[PDB]
Parts: C-alpha cells; structure tokens; sequence
C-alpha cells in the first residue's frame, strides 16, 4: 500500500487444488491491481482455467488473456478481472520540521 | 513510446518484426506541417512563443497519399513516437510488419524512386538528435538494400560527412551484424540525471518530455515485464535465447 | 498507398483510370509518367513559349 | 430592397476538429473536477490557516510538489489545457498536444466524458436578415436584446419582413408602441405591444405606418445540450480571460463579445450541428480554464 | 467469510498505513522510491490471512 | 427515337473496398448477433421484473456495465459498427477503425462469416431502356412497381422496344387494355393482360394502336445470394435510419429510397458482382445498426 | 397560380384525451404482452398434442376457463380493449370503460408501460402545398410514394414550388426525367435524376419545360417514438381490422388506408406534438387487438 | 450511482431502472400542472389535493 512499485505473487502447484483457486481469487480480489503484473495476472488465470475448467496447464500455456477470461466466463466464473485500489491522501503535520 | 525505449539494433529490429504498419499510421486528422504558429508556455512567457509545426513532433500531422508519406510516416514513428494520417491504404498493406515493408519485395509497394535528399530534408534532419539521426539511417539502409541502391546509400553519406561518422555498420541479410552491433538508439529511459513535470519550450522538445515521463511511469506500473524477477512466466516462444534470430536473416 | 494481388480480377468499379494508381505515384522516366498531361498555364515556361508559337502564326 | 442583419452572425470561422473523441473529451472532463477543486482547496486553506490542502489539491492537478522560488503555473495539465482550448476555437491554431498525454491526464480521475447529459438556455437573438422597402430606414443594434429602430419616409405604410432563423426557440418581440405584425398570407390582429413567435413559422411581416419611429425589443432563447457540470457564469468568466490573455490572438478568425454570441453564430452557419458540438466541449474547457486560473494567480 | 472480515477489519488497517509512513522522513522517501521488488507468498499464507 | 431508363439505374457510385476480409466479416456477423440479444434481453427484462438480463446483455456488447446518468451508446462497438456502415457506401470514406478493433470484437461470438448461405428476393424492376419512335410518348415512373405510360400520336402503330436487362428472372407485366407483346423476330399473338417473361430470353417489342394512352405495371424478382441472418424487413429500416442519422451524406455519391433500389442497381453496372458482395455486407451490418439503435436511442 | 395537397392532409380530426395516463398506459402494455402470449401458446398447443398451454394462457386472458361447447371471446381484457381502442380515434367517443377495471387488468402482468422508449420509421410523404402558375396542370396521387404529374403547355418554362412540411427528415425525390431543382432565390443546379432534400430547409423551386411532362416520385422518412414493443406489420394489420369491425364509426371523423397516414396527418395539425402521443398509445393497442383476435376469432 | 439512486427513489417512489425514460414520476407530473395553473386564471387544476 505504501509502495507503488512493490510487487506481489504467489506461485501454485503443477496440480492446482481448491486453496490454490481460493488464493488466486483472493489475490486478484483484495490486493490492489497496480501491485499485480500482467504475467501474473495471466498465471492467476491459468489456474483458475485449470482447476475449474478441467484442463492441465500445457494445453492453456499459449493462451493469452481474453482467451482464458472468456474459457473462464463460459464456464460461469465471473471474478477474471483486476481491481485499481483507491488512493488515500495523507498528510504529517509540520510539527518542528516542514510536513510531508 | 515502446519504439523509443528499443537501446540496440536488436531489440529496435525485433520490435518492428513484431508491430504492424497500422501502428505507423494514425487516424487523427491534425494539423499540417511546415506552418509558423504561436503556441502558448506559461510557465516562462506571458506572450505566445513563437514555433513552426514539423513532421518530428510526436503530434499526428496530415500527410500526402502516396509511397513517399508512408515512408515518412514510418520513419516518424521511428523517430518520433506517432505518425502521420494516410487513410485507405488497404487492409493487404496494414496487416505486414514494419520490417517487411522496409526489406521484403513481397508486400507489393515500390520504393525505388525514392530519394533520400528530400526526404531528409522532409523529415528535418537539421532539427534531430544523434538518436534519431542513426535510426533514419537504419532505415534508409534497409530500403536500398531492398531495391538494391547500396551504392546510392554509400554515395549519399559520403556526401554528408557528419551522417557518414554516426552511420550503424550492419548488413540488413546478416543476422552477425546485428548482434555485434553496440549503438545505442534510445530516446527514452530510466535518466541518471533528475527528471522533472516541467515543460519545454519547443514543440519537439515538450513531447519528447512527455514520452520520457511517460516512461518512467509504464516502467514502475504493472505492464513492465522484470525479468529478475518473472523470467520463468513468459512463454517459450517469447523468452530470450541467444538462437533466436530474425526471419529470413 | 494501395496495391493488388496477383491473379485477381482486373476489372474496377471505376470506368476512368489513373495513370497513376490508387497509390497516386508515378515513377519519373516511365512510360505512364511521360504520357501524363502537362500544366501550360501553370508552369511559366510552357506558357511563355505557348505565346511565341501563336504570335508567330 | 434594403437588408440588414445582425453583426455577430456575420461570418462564423471554423471550429477545430482535434481532441473531439472519447478520450479527450475525458480529460477536459477531468480537468474541470481538478480545476474545481483547486478552487475549494484554496478558500479550505485560508479559513484553517493551513497550506496542507492547497498543496494536495495541487499536488493531485500538476503531479508535483509546490516549490519556492518556483512559480505555481499549474504543470503539465494547464499546457495542456491552454492548447487545447486554442486548438478548438479555430481551424488554423495548431495541434502540439501528444496523444499520450492526453491519455495520462485523463486516467487522473474516474468521470464521463459524455457532453450531452443536459441543456442549457442561450439568450442572444438571431436575426438573420430585416428586408425593407425603397423609403424605409432600418438599423439593428445588440446581441442579449435586439433593438429595431423602422423610419418610414414614404407616403404609404411599408411592410417589413423579419427572418428569426430555425434555431430559436422561442422570440418575443416587444414594441415602443403598439403595433401590427403577422405571418406570410395570414390576416393583421390588432395593433399590440408583445408577440410570441416561433421562427419556424416563417418570415414576420410588421407594417411601419408613416411617421414617428417604432423601436422593436426582440429576446429570444435557444436550448443547447451540455454536460450536467456546464455553469454558464463560470463559462462567460472564462471567455473573457481566455481573450485577455491572448490565446484567441489566431489569424482570420471572429471575437465575439460572449460565449453566448459565439455558440449562437456558429449554429446559425452550414454544418451548424457539428460546430455546436466542439463548442460545448470548449465550453466545459474554459470553466476548468477560469477557476485554475483564479486559484493560480498572476499579477 | 472474506468479503465480510475484509469490510470489517478494513479501518484498522488503513489507520495503520497512515502511522507507518508517518514514521519515515521526507528524504528517506524519495531515496526509496527508486528501488523495486516482487514478493513471493505462498497460497496457504494468502489465504489464511484473509 | 427516344430512350428513357428508370431513375434509379442511372450513375451508380463506386462503394466501398474496406472491411471485406474474412475477419471483418465476422466482426458485422458478430454485431448483429449480440445486437439482437439486446434487442430480446430488453423484452425479457421489462417482462421479468428484473434488470439482471438486460446487464449482461450490454456488457457483453459494450464492454462496461449500464450505468444510470450515462448516454448508453453502445461503447466501442458502436463506434466500430458506425464507421464500417460509412466506408461500405462510398470509396472516397475514410476508414478509420483499426484492425486491432476489428479482430477484438470478433472474438465475443463465434460465428462463421459466410455470406453466401441462403438467398434474398428483390422487387426492384430494371428497366434498362425503352426505345420509341417519333410521335410517341413513353415515359417510366416508380421502381418497386414500375408504370410505362405509352401515347400513339402518329398515324399508323408503333413498336416500343422493352429492355429489361440479363440480372432479373422474371417479369411480370400487366396492361389497362390487352396489348401485344412477342420477343424479337417471332409472331405476335393474340392480345392479352398478362405476359410473363424472361429478361435473358431478348429484347421485347410491343404493339401501340393509335388512340388511349396505354400504361403496362411491370414487376420483377431477382434473387441474391445473402446470409441466412438476413432479414429483409430489418434492413429496410435500418436503411433508413442511417441516411436520417447522417452515415452517408459523403460527397458525389447517389441517394436511394430503399435498400431494394441500391443493391439492384449496383448489381447493373459494371464489376456488379463484385459491388453487389460489398452491398450484402452493408446490410447485415444496417440490420445490426437498427436493432441497436432501437435498444439504445441517442 | 393553383394549389395542391395531398389527400392524407386535410382536416386531422380530434383525437380522444381519455385513457393516457400512466395506469392506462400500464394496461395497454399489460394487453400486448398477455394477447401476444395467446398466439405462441396455440402454436406450441398444436405441437405439443395438448391444449393445456393454451388453456393457461386463455386463463390468464380472459380470467375464465375455456369450455368446448363454449364460445371463447377473451372476457373482460377483451370487452375493454375494445372499448380503449374506440374512446383513442375521437374525441366524441363515450369512453365507457371504468378506471377500476383499469387498474385490475393491468395488475395481471409487471410491464413499464413506457411510450417513449424507442422510436420508429413512417414512410408517408407529406406534401403541405404545390404552387403552379397558369397553364400548368399539376397532380399528386400517392400515400406511400408521392407521384406528381405535371403539364406545361405555357410558351415558356414554369416555375414550381414545393413545400415538404417541417416535420419529415429526410425526403428523396426522383424524376421519369432529369430536372433541375434548388432552393427559393438560390441558382439552379444541372439537371440530375434523383434529389435528398431537407424539408426544414425552405420551399423548393422546379424549373418545368415546355412539352414533356415530368413525374415526380417522392419518398419521405419520419421518426416518431414508440414503445420498444412496436410492431409496423402488426400494427397495420390491427388497423384494418379494427375498421372493418366498425371501432371507428363515429361521425365526424376522418378516415385512412394506412396508420402511417393516420399517425403522420395528426403529427402536421397545430397540436400536434400532443396527438401523436395519443396516436401511440393507440398503435398498441391496434397491436394488441390484432394478435388476441387472431387467436379467437369472432 | 448509489447517491443518485436513493435521490431519485425519494423524488419519483420509485426505484430507477435501465430501459426507462427516468421522466420524475408523479412529483414532476404534479409539479408542471401546478405552474400551468399559477400563470393564467383560464388554466385547469386538475392535481388532487390528497
């Protein structure tokens, strides 16, 4: 929250689980959008395409992102997008120092 | 403002291989070129600051409708970051790569004719940089190897001794070349000295600003690709290999 | 700024024909640049010498 | 036949036709919510003695820090929007602004672009053209109300016919003294002092009997659909500091005395309904001009 | 159950960013925006925070 | 002699040469699909209650979700679908939407851009020319059912001469009076009300006795090969909603009363075939346009 | 000089002022979705080897419950319906039907009751005024396409004006033969086969020869809102057959082949912008009764 | 669309919805037929008082 250029990811297993989906919709929920990459983002996708759509991540490893937003829509999985966090305006009064 | 971030002549040919002709062009209508205006800059003057509108600005402009503006919309693009507005070329046309447009006889357009006097002149070459200098000369190097007028390439730059010192050595069919070539063309990228939200009197000067703050922020936003730190996410075919060359090179 | 592919069919919905193509550039020395029609009000030299003809008649 | 028209409708120059599309008309969009806050956060400043919401307000509009010794001109955004705003007015200003800076100015703030949520009321008068007979004298003077004045010198009564255009609204036309006036073809009421007229019924004929002069006072209002934020005082204010400042200083162009004259004229010309369009997002960018500009000042 | 304790706890931990740069001088902030990281978490640490 | 044509077979404009690849042909079988489910989605919502499928319906088509105090255009496929109905009427209208765009929103539907799947029946008639000799009046009026008025001042009959062009199969033609009519080089027979006639069987002559002006109602069918979306009554209107909204007002270009009249009458001219694929696209896409301005007016 | 006006345009009789507001409104609504339902669940009670889904549809309908040996004619949602349609066409209609009734009947099905959703495209051509001088004959005839006939036998060229209204969008005006027409006091431009006009631009000039006569076919589009439930082609069938079941005899009124012609004449009286809110509300209604009495026919 | 929601629910008694002319409801059919009657004598009252 503090840093805009901090970044965060998580890497999941080869055979995804229901935890692993519930990390990735977690992630992609709560955390803000401008900490996520695109490559990222695209690994979040494949492995929520993997474990809800019965798929292992060969066949969708040259996927690109609409094509798994929208294998992941068919299926009935609406949460497939990024959301921008809203910005907070702080300020530290000057006290016996100039503020910030 | 991704071509103007390309730092040698491989990441630069890569990039064109990759982008289509439709990136050249722009369909914004703009103004006309070679016009004096009187453009406002507060910030340092209470009067209008005098300027004259040029095809380097990174602002879209007006061009002809023949193959001389597409080669000057293209080398624009190169140079500048935008091009220029040249509607109805055709569906065939816009779909090729830049690359192939430049060095392929496939596409079906003829350049021959083509002069590099006025078209320097054209794209004022007075009014560049050192950076945008070399990658005009790229691509007046890949289209006369394309129509086979190496000897004219020669014999324009030893008629202009100053373009002769910064030329780029490589052969457009030889993929060595490119490897072992160490110019550097980068117009915009992280400045090692204090970059500031102020704004610069010219034209050509006040865009460039643009593109390098503009920069800095894609560089620190989410769509830059660290590849210390993500290298295992890219694709096969995308990922860099030291084997991977140009096609047809 | 346009160009065709082979083996197509050369008919046009146009009934007039550039000499010039769509792509509105002729290549200076060629066959299609020399028949092209010349400018005598225009150009200064065509137009002064188109009166010394007619005076001499 | 003699003719006489209004001034101000008198050869309406060109309109730009540069940053009209989604994305520009978002940031002039957005350039008017910064600019009102930058107003708000000045008087918050002053009545809490305190510079921290100025500085934010102008921290969020130019994306940098206030400085001393470093003049407070507003950044990027107000270069960009100074341009802009000459580039709509005519068709010679230039157009200098980047795309991707529009782009980047425009992503600041999360509004609609969209310039057609509501209307407003324009108060100047159309007359398009006043045509007399040989003996008569006929002079038109002003732009929010139209005075007429009709000398008739001849023997015989005159008849004098009024064009009010198509754009208008409504016109109500108010005389000195009573007096007689009635469409193409259709019988004379009796003698009045007001009419309300819709100028698509067609030309007017007023008879001018012989005599003292008869003085018509014509109002007229015309409804032009603006975004919901469009503040007709705020806009009016703008126009003038924009002329003084000497941003409207292009070749071969008109000045108007209002925005009122200026968006009148240019819908009473060919193509009239594109021109009214640019000219509503010039508008909207002369409001963002004037309050950035009261909270920035320069001697 | 994540959506209503984020909704919840929500307060606290803006409160808590707040204190936190207030804590960090001016010159140390602007040396720090120069660098960049990535950080790695694993799917049970995620999830379990929430 | 004189000669006099139909009206609206006369000087037909070049159309357009853009977006006739096979992925901006998905891309109009794309907006008319997803326009239609707009068109339902609002049927079933105001029958339903409940907004919930007129939401989906717009987000799927204008990628962003309906909010109140906004115009509802249509987003960017509105745009796009408005500037490919432009560049189809004329040659000389810019086009100016990006093949990114196109590609984009092609991929919402999977759907197969064939233009040639089913058929479509024309009425326009194509009266190419009617050659009469001197002291005789011809002339031609309508174009969906056509009205030849033909007057014998001379003394003795007269032969007008029919040509109805080689595209259209059948001709109908029907008199006030019973008249004569037989092909070139053949008997005449016996005067009747009806004839029924192939326009490829040759020219036509027709026998004018001296007296009552005589008025023949011609009427023709043709047939061309459209889409199996197609609707005929949907392009009708969506036709005319585009030269009210301004989409053709381009320069030195020709203006019809129909959709029937324009695809006819670029088929009889030259490189008709051609032009006449251009215009079957121009209608799928006008019938796109009519069922998305109904659901979102402006 | 002479005048000429279409037929269509003289003296649009009142219309009625009963059953417009909002709860009336919801019952035509109501009515149109309850009486199209009746049409769908026959055909699917056909297929289906059961009269059951007909039964519930005809329950729903009529609040009564079908009997074999029974006439079946629609029961209360029939009778006012009915009546509704007679109190719309004048102003001297009983409007018999109550408001209690009103607002039961529309409380059978959850429709907004929106007139001014959607719009529609009426092809009539008003033609207000055609000025002739002496020694020309001038002749309209035509609703739908507008032929003008007109005759000079003057020694010189004849001067024609037209005048197209100021309520159509766009009006097409094509000729047997090329003619030259341009605006009151503006230059003449060559003569050409067909015209767009505006008619909110001013009254037309037609330059006339001597000799020939020279037909004018105009084609005329106006855009009026409808609700997004309109139906051109059910609306009109509902029109005649409410004239032929005597809905409309009244004394005093005025009567059309067509409701483009009914809707268009009282859209060109002084009030009109308050008629055609009445005549909408009415073409639903023709809508309604078109479908329910196909479905049980008398 | 929240604040505009409950503004115009208020206003109108009814909640907004997609395809809706969004016209104001009773209150503004009330209020133009209350100006009609203020401006002439000759103009009809015909709001309820209920």
């Amino acid at each position: 929250c503090m840093f805009k250029q901090f970044r965060i990811g998580m890497t999941y297993a080869l055979d995804p689980n229901i935890m692993d989906v519930a990390a990735a919709t977690c992630m992609l929920l709560f955390r803000p959008a401008q900490s996520i990459s695109d490559e990222q983002y695209r690994y979040c996708l494949q492995t929520m395409a993997v474990f809800l759509t019965n798929t292992t991540y060969d066949i969708v490893n040259n996927d690109t992102i609409d094509v798994l937003k929208m294998k992941l829509r068919n299926q009935g999985w609406p949460f497939v997008e990024r959301y921008n966090a809203v910005e907070i305006d702080m300020s530290v009064e000057p006290l016996r120092s100039p503020g910030q | 403002m991704d071509v103007l971030s390309k730092g040698s002549l491989k990441e630069l040919l890569a990039h064109l291989e990759k982008t289509p002709l439709e990136e050249a062009i722009s369909y914004r209508i703009g103004t006309v070129p070679y016009q004096n205006v009187l453009i406002s800059r507060n910030e340092y003057y209470n009067q209008l600051y005098p300027d004259t509108t040029s095809l380097i600005d990174g602002v879209s402009r007006e061009g002809q409708r023949n193959v001389n503006g597409l080669i000057m919309s293209i080398i624009s693009y190169v140079v500048s970051g935008s091009g220029h507005y040249i509607p109805n070329i055709g569906f065939m046309l816009l779909r090729r790569s830049i690359l192939d447009i430049l060095t392929k006889h496939d596409t079906g357009l003829v350049t021959n004719n083509l002069n590099y006097g006025i078209i320097a002149r054209n794209l004022t070459v007075s009014k560049m940089n050192c950076e945008q200098r070399k990658r005009m000369l790229i691509c007046f190097k890949l289209l006369a190897y394309k129509d086979g007028n190496q000897n004219d390439y020669e014999i324009y730059l030893n008629q202009n001794i100053p373009l002769k010192q910064i030329a780029p050595n490589f052969i457009p069919g030889d993929m060595r070349t490119v490897i072992h070539n160490q110019d550097q063309l980068a117009i915009v990228g992280i400045p090692a000295y204090r970059l500031t939200q102020s704004t610069e009197l010219s034209i050509r000067d006040d865009n460039a600003k643009s593109y390098k703050l503009g920069y800095v922020d894609w560089y620190n936003s989410n769509s830059f690709l660290r590849e210390r730190s993500e290298f295992n996410l890219i694709r096969l075919k995308d990922r860099d290999t030291k084997y991977g060359k140009l096609n047809g090179w | 700024a346009w160009v065709t592919q082979a083996y197509s069919s050369g008919l046009s919905q146009n009934s007039i024909i550039s000499l010039t193509g769509n792509d509105r550039t002729v290549a200076d020395g060629t066959f299609n640049s020399m028949i092209m029609p010349r400018a005598v009000i225009a150009n200064e030299r065509e137009h002064f010498m188109k009166t010394r003809i007619d005076k001499i008649e | 036949a003699n003719r006489a028209t209004s001034a101000f409708l008198d050869n309406p120059h060109p309109v730009g036709v540069n940053y009209v599309d989604e994305g520009s008309r978002q940031f002039v969009a957005v350039a008017e919510l910064l600019a009102s806050k930058l107003i708000d956060s000045s008087r918050e400043s002053d009545e809490s003695n305190s510079d921290v919401p100025f500085v934010q307000a102008y921290s969020k509009f130019a994306d940098d820090n206030p400085r001393h010794l470093r003049v407070k001109t507003g950044g990027k955004m107000a270069n960009a929007l100074t341009n802009v705003i000459r580039s709509y007015y005519s068709i010679n200003a230039p157009a200098i602004v980047p795309q991707v800076e529009i782009d980047r100015l425009a992503s600041k703030a999360t509004v609609s672009g969209d310039m057609y949520n509501s209307y407003a009321i324009f108060n100047s008068v159309p007359i398009v053209e006043v045509l007399s007979p040989a003996r008569t004298t006929v002079s038109i003077v002003g732009s929010d109300r139209a005075d007429v004045t009709m000398l008739n010198t001849g023997a015989g009564a005159a008849n004098i016919t009024f064009n009010f255009g198509q754009i208008a609204e409504t016109v109500i036309l108010k005389g000195s003294v009573p007096f007689q006036l009635a469409r193409l073809n259709q019988p004379m009421p009796a003698a009045r002092f007001t009419y309300k007229l819709r100028p698509l019924d067609g030309p007017f004929i007023v008879v001018l009997p012989v005599g003292n002069p008869l003085v018509i006072s014509a109002t007229a209002a015309t409804r032009i659909q603006v975004p919901l934020a469009f503040n007709k005082a705020l806009v009016e204010s703008g126009f003038q500091t924009a002329m003084n400042d000497g941003l409207f200083d292009i070749q071969n162009v008109n000045y108007y005395s209002s925005f009122d004259e200026f968006i009148i004229s240019q819908y009473h010309a060919q193509d009239g309904i594109n021109r009214v369009s640019t000219c509503v997002i010039l508008g909207l960018a002369l409001q963002a001009y004037d309050q950035m500009r009261r909270a920035l000042p320069v001697r | 159950a994540c959506r209503d304790k984020t909704s919840a706890n929500w307060r606290g931990y803006s409160v808590l960013v707040s204190r936190y740069r207030s804590l960090i001088p001016n010159e140390l902030f602007e040396s720090l925006r120069n660098i960049s990281g990535e950080y790695n978490i694993n799917p049970q640490d995620e999830h379990s925070f929430f």
